[PDB]
């Protein structure tokens, strides 16, 4: 075969399964192969994005003798995988021994259990790739406004705690004063009225707030970033921030917050998300009044 | 049980009102491996679904007569249990989907798919064989499939041609589609004549002592039965019953009360012709419908009384063909019946007065 | 063993007769692989479900068919949903990797193909969401739609549909056909049948095929070893007998209302067919030299009347009697 | 790979300057383009007139290779229900370009099949978001659309193709698939086409086929005939010729001899011998009105089915009938 | 390729400069100046500017306090029962200080889109709350909004706009654009326009992009005259040949479908004038037999030559 991985630590690709189902519960997800490891990514409304990684170190066995192309892409459905999978999980106490597989174009997406009892082996079918590219969702690399970064207990316990309030919309304040002090917050619009939730500026929970003037070098004191969000797409990192130890926050002038989730080696897990037009200007001005208040 | 049932033949052998058709029967009957779909179609009441389970009873054997009941269950596009019985035997099927109404397409797309599916295995038998290999199922009142339950035949029937054959009972086979007729064998059963239907009731008047004075009164009830066998024995026990068992030559013939009520409404429809009285007779079409009597047949023996009428010239009867030709294309092409039995009755009036 | 409309069923292109304007066009495209969407459409019987059984057979081969091949018909649900979805997804779906044996025997080309038969009965909006499907899928995916009125097809899908007529089998196309089946089961028929057997089943060569199995079936159950005559085929396709004709056609012309409603009458009780008498009584009146050019212009129009509402599903006595009265007044 | 595709998406247009017959709509779309303003677009026409093509090809000239993430095409393959219109559709238009082609291009292909909801629904995404997106809503039946869908669109109508443009076309495809064509045969094809590109592509590849030798032969009338199954010139004017002036028994043979000598049917000739009797003087008034409406039913009949002489002899007696009253 | 198109360029943002119905729009800014706005229901035509009245109302009532005294809900957002039973409940139940005279108001645009529920809960909501917010209801088709809704607003309905308003608006436009034209080029826009505003612009800026001069030639080989007039002088012909000439020249071979052919016959056989009403039905049947046989896939020339000639035969006896 063209690709091979070997792993018993099915917890790892579970909970990465467990990560891309907030981004839809029934659709395509594509499934990038390298060397270096092996990537699902999927995409919602051409607005947001989500990218893990699961490295070749994941695996005992990570072979990819495929040698006309460097990248295999593969398009198969997440509902039959999800489907699948469950009721494979249903005796997931047993010593499992995950094998995927992937011969080349035209054939499928092969996922053998061995309980060196039962060998149960499921293949799925793959699809065409759609035209539209996952690097068209991605920050520059050099315009990037603010950089923050989160532990991830706080910034989960945050969102949790915006889904209750209801949260239709979403803000996101990063302002870095001259003295010391460092202000990320959180500010919703939701039924309750004009809600904020104030990370701490201490080291353990935000950890590094840098604000730049659009170029990522010049470090500027006194100005904020603000950055408008529909909390449907904000909440599609809520189930990624729960395995979380630490979060990078990153958003440019063109608009893209660029999430980053490292979980603990584990799961690397990238979400892109796009900013609203915010045509109403005075929400803007309410959010200043509203933090220096 | 009731004459008709009673005596009923049940081979091929006891047929005896058409023998250029049974002695096609048995040459179908004589290799039953390469049996093709049959539709078999006639006036009502010839005989056509007794020749049908005689043919079963020559291919499959004895035993086809045993009946068995067996309640299905239904569920449509919104979730609503419609039921279809299902009269069963070891060798072959009857379904009547017309009786479940519009819905005929999930029947046929369900049942008779999983049924022409099924192989039909038994113990090994997968070479071939002349019984118990290909299955036999009959679609009594095939007319009455809305043009949908045909189309889902069309492939049905001929995919899986080993393991199903059709026999489908029908009268006036116009509203069945060109490519289903195609598929089949077309048998024609014409009506008995006058001296075969005389010859069945004098055999059943022999088996059971009925008194018969003269043996006119057995033809006068097989002239006003009109070629129909089933209404014929009818007649025949209920002017029986109802005179003591003594048929007189001047006993009534009974006709059903429906025709009756028909005549009734020719008459009036000849006497007067006005407004009231079409609304009268709006009111007579009504209580004819309320009795579940289909719209069609009320139209052709309101036409065909009114064609007797010894009153009319020429010019009025063929008026009232013409009408009656131009509503039942309407019927056809409709959803209230009300309309197009009114409209008749009404151009009628205003054509004979 | 099995009926001879399935026995000689077309198993390759070259048995396929009559119709080379397609299956020519087709036999090409087994060396090049430009398969377009096609539309076949004609008249019932003419072999347009055979040509495609045989040209997925002979592109695929019997084991790569039951993964490049997918087939809804009339008898599965095909609404708006299985359309947008199960339709959808078969045309997304990859081509499979042929075999080695397969790539060694057979074609394989690079596509499936989405076979729609009895098209015709699909609604106007299930066949709306076929358009964009077939023109973003057409390099991976190829569609086969089946009917028999393309006037049931909509236009935006019969655009993009390569359109190939089936033509009517009759006597001049398919009497070497009905002859060669005639001459593997051994049917002995006397010189003039098999063409009154394709006369009868007007374009329809799974009718003749029937009609002359049931003969075959009579003749070999008389047991007598005599040919099959004309006459015993008219009578068991539910051809009028021509005494019988003759006596419709001298009631119609005496023209007393009464006598022909008696006769009708007493005609409709022997269970012949409507569209049957009427099509004799429309070539004893065509083609007769005994009536001018009014009564035939009239009479054309008359037969054309009932022959259309009796396609409609309507009682064969009242559209028969009004007919012949009519031609009795004619 | 685009060698393997039906002729009808080999040949797609890819850039604005291969759309042909639409001179006014592409001459106004490129200046709208090249402005930088591009308004709510409506394209309507018959279908394979190249109102996709065009889209298409406007979208890769504003954006692109960022065609991908910049155009969100939503057709009658996807649902465009309400719940699609509040969700998909408004967050797509909401969020912003990334900064880099300026708008955002929505195009809604099949629109007609799309229900009232939806339509009333988008009248306030069209218009509130009209800074960073625009819609494009393509249709062949403008009745299916809401009247205020229709106010707050530009509507373009692409005509039925011309002649030359039909010519401009086969010219390049002949020059690619290496083909011959006489002048003849590309009148009978651009006369079947009915403005029609996808017809005469599909035609040019079965003809093709139809070639015992692809290359060194050329496609003849005789060749389309064939292939395509649709009656010669000179059959129709000797079966009307025969319906007009010979008797009923010649005329009856004669409709039967020249449908059988090719298998032709029956509803071809009927839609050419009301193309030949459309442009003959008539000088009654009635004969027309008779002619079309007996044709009409036998037409309507044909589609529904039923027997196909007595069908033809209908023919005959409608014409025979109808031309009595011009004498 | 960030200019705005003409429509949204050049809507108005004050009442003075809405044209067409001058007492409605005076009306309004009576209301404008005073405060005392009352429960409305504006209906009308699309595009004659029913949207851009209620929304600059809205302005020059409020102001400053636009941005917390305006809840604008249209067919785009939800507006199911749980909507008005919460955020348009929240919203009339907030106290806001606005000056005197000067009232909450809730427009919801496209009123006749939504759900009887939330139609039915609106009237509590609009009973417990008429102190502090009024409600200004939109649409286009009157009927749509419950009657008992309708009881508690005061209805203004708005007219077709004349030829009068449509040319100052668009001399206006022209003004301030700059734009080449002639009088025969803007009499073919307004004709084209038939009483919309919208289209009228849209018009005016495609044939600027195109050729620049805005006269007759160039106006009409981009937009089209409307085939409601082409129908009705079809269907008004006196002889048969010539109503044959335009449904072939003027409606077949310019692309117009069979459907559309036959659906704007109707329309206009239901308001066409001269006609006696016996003719009139017959007509509306003809027209009714060829939709059925356009919808059964029929869709031919040959078949709207018959109803043309059937319709020439009923007028002619
Ligand atoms: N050209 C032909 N050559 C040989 N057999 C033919 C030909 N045309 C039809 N047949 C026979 O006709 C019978 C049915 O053919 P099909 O193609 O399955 O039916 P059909 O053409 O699809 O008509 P439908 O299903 O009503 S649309 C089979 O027994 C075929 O062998
Ligand atoms: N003006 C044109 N120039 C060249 N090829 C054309 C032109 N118009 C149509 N075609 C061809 O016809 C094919 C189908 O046309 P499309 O533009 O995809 O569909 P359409 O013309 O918009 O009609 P509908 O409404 O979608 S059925 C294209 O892929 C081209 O190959
Ligand atoms: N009286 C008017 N004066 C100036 N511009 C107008 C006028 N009426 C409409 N418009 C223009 O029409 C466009 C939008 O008008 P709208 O008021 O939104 O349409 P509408 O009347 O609300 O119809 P609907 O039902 O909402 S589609 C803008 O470009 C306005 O400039
Ligand atoms: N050859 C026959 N001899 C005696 N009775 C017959 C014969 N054929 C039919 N019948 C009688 O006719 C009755 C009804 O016939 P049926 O099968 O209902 O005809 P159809 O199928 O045309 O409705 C049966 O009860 C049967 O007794
Ligand atoms: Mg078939
Ligand atoms: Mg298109
Ligand atoms: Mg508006």
């Amino acid at each position: 075969n063209k690709f091979s991985a070997s792993t018993v630590h099915l917890e790892h690709i579970t909970t990465a399964l467990s990560c891309l189902t907030p981004f839809g519960s029934k659709d395509d997800v594509l499934i990038f192969i390298d060397a270096d490891g092996l990537s699902f990514v999927r995409e919602n409304n051409h607005v947001i994005k989500i990218q893990l990684l699961l490295s070749r170190e994941l695996f005992m066995s990570y072979s990819y003798r495929n040698e006309t192309e460097d990248h295999m892409k593969l398009c198969v459905k997440i509902n039959h995988i999800l489907d699948s999978v469950s009721v494979m999980n249903r005796n997931s106490d047993d010593i499992v021994e995950c094998t995927l597989s992937y011969d080349g174009h035209g054939s499928p997406f092969v996922l053998i259990f061995e309980d060196s009892f039962i060998s149960e082996r499921v293949e799925y079918s793959t699809y065409l790739i759609k035209d539209f590219d996952t690097n068209g969702l991605e920050l520059d690399r050099e315009r990037i406004s603010f950089e923050a970064i989160i532990k991830g207990e706080a910034l989960h316990s945050a969102l949790k705690d915006l889904k209750e309030i209801g949260c239709k919309e979403c803000y996101v304040y990063a302002k870095t004063e001259a003295n010391d002090e460092n202000v990320f917050a959180l500010i919703s619009k939701s039924q309750l009225g004009f809600s904020k939730i104030k990370l701490p500026s201490n080291r353990s929970i935000l950890e590094k707030l840098q604000v730049f003037d659009g170029d990522s070098t010049t470090v500027i004191d006194g100005f904020a970033v603000i950055g408008f969000f529909d909390f449907t797409s904000f909440d599609k990192i809520r189930k990624s921030t729960k395995i979380a130890s630490k979060v990078l926050f990153r958003m440019d002038v063109h608009g893209v917050l660029s999430v980053n989730i490292l979980s603990q080696p584990g799961i690397v897990i990238e979400v892109c998300m796009l900013e609203k037009e915010s045509i109403d200007e005075a929400a803007q001005t309410e959010i200043e009044l509203l933090m220096e208040t | 049980s009731l004459w008709v049932d009673k005596y009923r033949p049940k081979s091929l052998n006891a047929l005896s009102h058409n023998e250029e058709l049974t002695n096609f029967l048995k040459s179908l009957s004589d290799q039953p491996r390469d049996l093709p779909h049959l539709l078999l179609y006639g006036p009502n009441g010839t005989g056509k679904k007794t020749r049908c389970m005689a043919l079963l009873e020559s291919i499959f054997g004895p035993g086809v007569y045993r009946l068995k009941i067996d309640v299905r269950q239904f569920v449509t596009a919104s979730n609503r249990k419609l039921e279809l019985n299902v009269v069963s035997s070891p060798y072959h099927l009857e379904i009547t989907p017309s009786d479940m109404g519009n819905n005929d397409r999930i029947v046929i797309q369900e049942l008779l798919k999983e049924v022409a599916q099924m192989e039909q295995v038994d113990f090994q038998d997968s070479k071939d064989g002349l019984a118990h290999r290909y299955k036999c199922v009959i679609i009594n009142e095939a007319n009455s499939l809305t043009k949908d339950a045909q189309a889902a035949l069309r492939r049905t029937m001929e995919k899986y041609s080993k393991n199903i054959r059709l026999i489908m009972v029908c009268d006036s086979m116009s509203p069945i589609i060109a490519p289903i007729k195609s598929r089949c064998l077309l048998i024609r059963c014409p009506a008995p004549s006058d001296s075969e239907i005389s010859t069945i009731l004098s055999d059943v008047v022999t088996n059971e002592r009925i008194q018969l004075e003269t043996k006119d009164i057995l033809k006068r009830i097989a002239q006003a039965s009109n070629g129909n066998l089933r209404v014929s024995l009818l007649m025949l026990e209920s002017m029986a019953l109802n005179n003591e068992l003594a048929l007189k030559s001047s006993s009534p013939i009974i006709k059903p009360d429906w025709i009756i009520v028909i005549h009734k409404l020719t008459r009036k429809i000849v006497k007067e012709r006005s407004v009231n009285s079409l609304i009268e007779c709006r009111a007579v079409l009504y209580d004819l419908l309320a009795h579940c009597i289909p719209a069609n047949i009320i139209l052709k023996e309101l036409t065909f009384s009114l064609l007797d009428v010894e009153t009319l010239n020429t010019t009025n009867k063929s008026s009232i063909i013409e009408y009656s030709s131009v509503f039942d294309e309407r019927l056809s092409l409709g959803n209230k019946a009300i309309f197009h039995l009114e409209g008749f009755i009404a151009k009628v009036m205003c054509c004979l007065d | 063993q099995q009926p001879w409309v399935e026995k000689y069923r077309p198993k390759n292109l070259d048995e396929v007769t009559a119709q080379d304007h397609a299956v020519t066009v087709l036999k090409k495209t087994l060396k090049s692989a430009n398969l377009p969407h096609m539309l076949f459409y004609g008249p019932p019987g003419t072999g347009k479900t055979s040509t495609i059984l045989a040209l997925t057979k002979e592109l695929y081969g019997p084991d790569l068919m039951k993964s490049r091949i997918l087939e809804l018909n009339a008898s599965d649900e095909r609404g708006i949903s299985i359309v947008r979805e199960k339709v959808k997804n078969f045309a997304r779906l990859t081509v499979s990797k042929p075999s080695k044996h397969d790539l060694e025997n057979y074609p394989c080309p690079p596509y499936k193909i989405i076979i729609l038969d009895e098209a015709d009965s699909m609604t106007a909006d299930a066949q709306s969401a076929l358009r964009r499907t077939m023109e973003t899928y057409s390099g991976v995916t190829r569609f086969c739609l089946i009917c028999n009125y393309v006037t049931r097809i909509i236009d935006p899908l019969a655009s993009r549909c390569s359109k190939f007529r089936f033509k009517a089998l009759d006597a001049s196309n398919a009497i070497d056909r009905l002859r060669f089946i005639s001459e593997q089961e051994n049917v002995k028929c006397d010189d003039g049948v098999l063409e009154r057997i394709l006369d009868i089943s007007a374009g329809d060569l799974r009718r003749g095929i029937t009609l002359l199995q049931s003969a075959s079936k009579g003749a070999q159950y008389l047991g007598d070893g005599k040919n099959i005559t004309s006459t015993q085929v008219e009578e068991l396709a539910g051809v009028v007998p021509h005494d019988i004709l003759i006596e419709i056609v001298e009631k119609v012309k005496s023209g007393d209302f009464d006598e022909i409603k008696k006769y009708v009458n007493t005609f409709m009780k022997s269970g012949w067919s409507a569209a049957s008498v009427v099509n004799q009584l429309h070539e004893y009146y065509i083609t007769n030299d005994n009536f001018d050019t009014n009564f035939k212009n009239q009479i054309s129009w008359l037969l054309f009347t009932t022959d259309s509402r009796l396609n409609n599903g309507t009682n064969e006595h009242i559209q028969l009697l009004n007919l012949l009265v009519k031609i009795s007044q004619l | 790979s685009k060698e393997n595709l039906p002729w009808v998406e080999k040949y797609r247009p890819e850039t604005l300057d291969e759309v042909y017959g639409q001179n006014e709509v592409i001459t106004t779309v490129r200046k709208f383009v090249d402005e930088g303003k591009l308004p709510h677009l409506l394209f309507y026409g018959p279908p394979g007139t190249g109102k996709t093509s065009t889209i298409v090809a406007l979208a890769r000239e504003i954006y692109g290779k960022n065609y991908s993430n910049m155009v969100l095409e939503l057709n009658a393959s996807d649902d465009r229900g309400i719940d699609v219109v509040r969700n998909q559709i408004k967050d797509f238009a909401s969020t912003r370009q990334i900064f880099s082609k300026g708008f955002k291009l929505i195009i809604l292909d099949e629109a007609d099949a799309m229900t009232n909801a939806a339509q009333n629904a988008l009248r306030r995404v069209i218009e509130r978001y009209t800074k960073n997106t625009r819609f494009c809503v393509l249709a062949n039946y403008a009745h299916k659309l809401t009247p205020a869908l229709l106010s707050r669109c530009t509507r373009f109508r692409f005509q039925p193709l011309p002649q030359e443009a039909i010519e401009r076309r086969i010219a390049n495809v002949l020059v690619h698939e290496k083909l011959k064509l006489s002048p003849n045969a590309e009148k009978a094809l651009i006369e079947l086409s009915n403005g029609d590109m996808r017809r005469v592509l599909n035609v040019l590849q079965s003809c093709k086929a139809t070639l015992d030798n692809p290359d060194e032969d050329e496609i003849s009338d005789d060749v389309i005939y064939e292939c395509c199954g649709a009656p010669r010139p000179s059959d129709l004017k000797a079966v009307l010729k025969s319906i007009l002036e010979d008797d009923w028994g010649t005329a009856h043979y004669t409709l039967n001899k020249v449908r059988s000598a090719k298998g032709l049917a029956l509803i071809d000739l009927i839609e050419g011998i009301v193309k030949i009797l459309e442009d003959y003087e008539l000088q009654n008034e009635e004969t027309r009105v008779h002619l079309l409406t007996k044709l009409a039913d036998i037409e309507y009949s044909i589609s529904k089915g039923g027997n196909d002489q007595i069908q033809g002899s209908a023919v005959i007696g409608a014409i025979k009938a109808s031309f009595e009253n011009e004498t | 390729s960030l200019q705005l198109p003409w429509v949204e360029k050049y809507r108005p943002q004050v009442l003075s400069d809405i044209v067409g119905n001058k007492e409605t729009i005076d009306r309004l800014q009576q209301i404008a100046k005073d405060g005392n706005m009352p429960h409305m229901i504006i209906s009308g035509m699309p595009g004659i500017g029913k949207t851009t009245s209620v929304h600059c109302l809205a302005h020059e009532l409020l102001g400053r306090s636009y941005a917390d005294g305006v809840l604008e809900l249209n067919a785009s957002d939800d507006r199911g029962i749980d909507v008005v039973r919460n955020q348009i409940k929240h919203f009339a139940q907030k106290k806001l200080h606005l000056p005197p005279g000067k009232h909450k108001i809730v427009i919801l645009d496209e009123a006749d889109s939504m759900t009887a529920g939330a139609q039915q809960a609106l009237r509590r909501t609009m009973e417990l709350y008429s102190n502090s917010t009024r409600f200004a209801f939109a649409c286009n088709q009157s009927n749509k909004i419950i009657e008992p809704l309708q009881s508690r607003c005061a209805i203004l309905r708005y007219s077709k706009l004349s030829d009068e308003d449509v040319l100052k608006r668009l001399l206006q436009i022209i003004k301030l654009e700059d734009v080449k034209y002639t009088n025969d080029g803007l009499e073919a826009i307004i004709f084209t326009a038939e009483g919309d505003m919208r289209q009228a612009i849209n018009n005016l800026q495609s044939t600027v992009a195109g050729h620049g001069l805005v006269n007759a030639d160039n106006v009409f080989k981009i937009v089209d005259s409307p085939h409601p007039l082409i129908v009705k002088k079809m269907l008004l012909a006196s002889n048969l040949e010539d109503s044959i000439q335009i449904l072939r020249t003027d409606l077949w071979k310019k692309g117009y479908s069979s459907i559309d052919i036959v659906t704007t016959s109707f329309r206009v056989t239901k308001n066409l004038a001269q006609v006696k009403e016996s003719v009139r039905l017959e007509m509306i049947k003809e027209i009714g037999l060829t939709h059925m046989r356009i919808l059964e896939g029929v869709g031919t020339y040959l078949q709207l030559a018959s109803m043309l000639a059937k319709i020439h035969k009923l007028n002619n006896k």
